[PDB]
């Protein structure tokens, strides 16, 4: 086509969808990791990880305003990649790129993996 | 704005 | 922070937000103008619309499924606007730009204003 | 990935 675009749109639409998230605006799903929930945006999670969409696009699933995460997972090991989600950032850490890593493999993030694995391989 |  | 950033997520949601709308999925409002509909998600609008984002953070709009634009407002304008939302690309033409900045301007969606401004400003 |  003849468009033009916008180089900082999709950027500018993630930081918004942060605020959101930040406000609890529209958020529509609560995730259960143990003992913490977190509030998010199902469209967002959809977006970022192959288990999400696979839970969310099934007809049954779609509807729970609840999910629960297998009990392997760890909060924070969620709640960094959550913040990526909405961030483009990952918080990885020498005391959490193991839980990071495991969690990343179970939402089913393939850029979060690939990083792991290179920073893993890095310092052995 | 860019030429894509 | 001593965070790393994958410079293609933003765009990667934004690609798979797009994909959703084309297979209506997860889509929560629609939109009329005049005798046109079009499905989006709510959370999208907002983040590029100063108008949705007014809209969806009022505490009774926020629950409405159908939201009637102004009858002075284009559907083809309505429509480029809704696809730049979700591919930051902007199907700008001689033909529609006088349709698209009148909506951009309703919509409150300041770059867009911003390009057709300086788009009309070097044709006269 | 970068550092941003
Ligand atoms: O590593 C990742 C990240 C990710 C995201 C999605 N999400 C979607 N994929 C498609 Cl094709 N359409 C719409 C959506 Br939402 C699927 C798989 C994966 N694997
Ligand atoms: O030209 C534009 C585009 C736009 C988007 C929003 N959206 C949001 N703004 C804030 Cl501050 N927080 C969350 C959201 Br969603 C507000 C105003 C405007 N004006
Ligand atoms: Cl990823
Ligand atoms: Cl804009």
């Amino acid at each position: 086509d003849s468009c033009i675009q916008f180089t900082r749109h999709a950027s500018d639409v993630l930081l918004n969808l942060n605020r959101l998230r930040s406000r609890d605006i529209l958020t529509d799903v609560v995730i259960v990791v143990s003992r913490e929930q977190f509030r998010a945006h199902k469209t967002v999670l959809m977006a970022c990880s192959g288990l999400f969409y696979s839970i969310f696009t099934d007809q049954l699933k779609c509807n729970l305003s609840v999910i629960n995460l297998d009990p392997e997972i760890n909060p924070e090991g969620f709640c960094i990649l959550l913040d990526f989600m909405y961030t483009s950032r990952l918080n990885l850490r020498e005391g959490n790129i193991m839980a990071v890593m495991a969690t990343a493999m179970y939402l089913q993030m393939e850029h979060v993996v690939d990083t792991c694995r290179k920073f893993i391989k890095a310092s052995e | 704005w860019v030429i894509p």
